[PDB]
């Protein structure tokens, strides 16, 4: 599945 | 570029997110191991303030694009269950702290298909997208994704005896705004 997160 | 060392989902209008069906706010979701955040936050925390700026109601990109811009030191105020309904409101500091990824390279070849290498790094990165095109050609080149587990993947279709170029690009979100510095390759069938 496609990404639900982002890094920060 | 990252430097806090975990990823969010959620936000309002976002993807949502793996720990709580209904709620629309932004949750750790990963946390790099012995990075600034290892000891201070897990999976399912629930940012609700970051410097003093409210993430209730906030988007999922503005949540990205706050959190990238503050300095040095963040304050974050998180909600944690603990949790038979009980609930913690828990006050952290984090410090913040080429190309992604590095050494590509084809590992095996047929006449009309590459399977490709990269170095594995299993944090900092969203997704990896994959193009590739005739070298100096002018059409728009063909493309896809893999997860950021991938450290490989197999590139099919292609005219034999032809000159590609091949390019692997490392996004920190998952909306792609943000990649690191690229990595190509020149390769002939």
């Amino acid at each position: 599945p496609q990404p639900v997160d982002s890094w920060v | 570029s990252p430097e806090l060392g975990f990823s969010i989902s959620g936000g309002v209008g976002g993807r949502g997110n793996p720990f709580r069906p209904d709620d629309d706010g932004i949750f750790v979701t990963r946390v790099q191991p012995e990075g600034p955040a290892s000891k201070l936050l897990q999976p399912g925390d629930k940012i609700i303030q970051a410097n003093g700026y409210s993430f209730i109601n906030i988007e999922h990109g503005q949540a990205v694009s706050l959190l990238k811009t503050f300095q040095n030191t963040v304050e974050l105020i998180i909600v944690r269950e603990v949790g038979n309904g009980a609930k913690q409101e828990i006050r952290v500091r984090v410090e913040k702290d080429s190309s992604v990824p590095t050494n590509l390279e084809v590992v095996a070849a047929t006449p009309t298909s590459l399977l490709i290498s990269w170095d594995a790094s299993y944090y900092g990165v969203s997704y990896y997208r994959i193009t590739y095109g005739e070298t100096g050609g002018n059409s728009p080149v063909q493309e896809f994704t893999v997860p950021y587990s991938s450290s490989t993947a197999t590139i099919s279709g292609l005219k034999p005896g032809v000159d590609y170029t091949i390019t692997v690009y490392a996004y920190s979100d998952y909306y792609g705004s943000h990649h690191y510095s690229p990595i190509s390759i020149n390769y002939r069938t």
